[PDB]
């Protein structure tokens, strides 16, 4: 499929996404560490054929899998910086994000 | 050809000087700083100039 | 005798000008002079408290790395003038806040940073902008701190809004110590010394009060020594 840039990340919670807009980029002025993420971007994957262990704890725990893997742009370890600047660039005829 | 979209971000550290940075003169004098030294420890003059 | 030692005394604080002084202490036995004067000397270059800038809110800016319209400087420059700011804070507390609303052309000085009263600045003539046009208009919400030595904005422990800008604070108001051990006209002994220490400072510590801390700070660690237990 096509890979999104969007805020919807598997499998992680509400502070990682605190420097992140709705489109999914990190605001001007924005604060971040080794880790923080920048762009999250979502990949569509195929099916993995889970171990029994791991579909023990899925039965038990619930927490269905998804349909997107969280491959998105981190902050490098050891680098802490500001961001000063965002440039977007879209291949014609692709929808134009807000930012 | 593939790609539908590229987000560019650009970061700003400021560097400070550290121990193991490599300072130098204008006459071949290169070093790498061992300490920084605090400043009641170091060498001072009369007037109280260190 | 040689026993009894006599206790040096204050004697004259000459205050040449308003970050300069000299501090007299006389009498001195022969050799204390050096050994008072470098442990004050160290102490005082050490740890001494005092209020420093610690941390700005610009309207319009959102990080260090921009520009300003009408204002000849940039963020950064605006950061590092303010770090050369000299504030006296009121006993008792520790964080303040003080703001610098200016509009118009020249230059925007530390006089026109208004304070309830309780902060007191030291160099009124202190430049920390240039306004370029008529139009041009800057306010600031400047955070002040008490703290001792030198604290980072890396150091510091980390919600923060987008728009607040960590400044490096140097809490230690003291310069520069230099001292001298002359001989002094006692009465009737002549083997005795007077301790002159100069110091230069940002004018918000005082030198009487400041030679009364570090002696103080000297006499609680010589007191660990004095006690000398197993713990």
């Amino acid at each position: 499929g096509a890979e999104e840039i969007t805020a919807d990340i598997p499998n992680v919670g509400e502070a990682a996404l605190s420097k992140l807009d709705e489109s999914g980029i990190v605001y001007i002025g924005a604060e971040v560490k080794g880790g923080d993420i920048l762009v999250g971007k979502v990949t569509p994957k195929g099916e993995t054929q889970l171990t029994p262990e791991e579909k023990l704890l899925r039965a038990i725990f619930g927490e269905k899998a998804s349909d997107v893997k969280d491959t998105s742009l981190r902050v490098p370890n050891s680098v802490a910086g500001t961001v000063i600047d965002v440039q977007v660039f879209t291949r014609d005829g692709v929808e134009k994000d807000k930012r | 050809p593939g790609v539908l979209k590229i987000v560019k971000v650009y970061l700003a550290v400021k560097r400070r000087i550290q121990p193991g940075d490599k300072m130098a003169g204008r006459h071949g004098n290169k070093g790498v700083i061992s300490k920084i030294n605090p400043v009641e420890d170091m060498p001072y003059d009369e007037n109280g100039q260190p | 005798s040689v026993t009894e030692f006599l206790k040096p005394r204050l004697v004259d604080i000459e205050q040449i000008s308003t970050t300069h002084a000299k501090v007299t202490l006389e009498p001195l036995e022969r050799g204390f002079g050096h050994t008072l004067g470098n442990a004050l000397r160290r102490i005082l270059l050490s740890s001494m408290p005092g209020c420093a800038v610690t941390e700005v809110e610009i309207e319009g800016v959102l990080h260090e790395y921009s520009t300003k319209e009408g204002v000849q400087e940039d963020i950064l420059e605006i950061l590092l003038n303010l770090k050369g700011l000299a504030v006296r804070v009121a006993e008792g507390k520790d964080e303040v806040f003080i703001t610098l609303n200016k509009s118009g052309s020249g230059p925007v000085v530390a006089g026109d940073i208004t304070h309830d009263g309780d902060v007191e600045i030291v160099n009124p003539e202190h430049v920390i902008c240039h306004l370029t046009s008529d139009n041009a208009a800057i306010a600031m919400r400047i955070k002040v701190e008490r703290g001792r030595g030198y604290v980072p904005a890396s150091a510091r422990i980390h919600e923060r809004p987008i728009g607040r800008l960590l400044v490096d604070a140097t809490f230690s108001p003291v310069d520069k110590i230099a001292y001298s051990v002359e001989a002094a006209r006692v009465e009737q002994r002549t083997d005795l010394d007077k301790l002159v220490i100069d110091m230069e400072t940002n004018g918000t510590l005082e030198p009487e009060e400041a030679i009364r801390r570090a002696a103080t700070i000297l006499a609680e660690q010589l007191d660990a020594f004095v006690d000398l237990r197993d713990v």
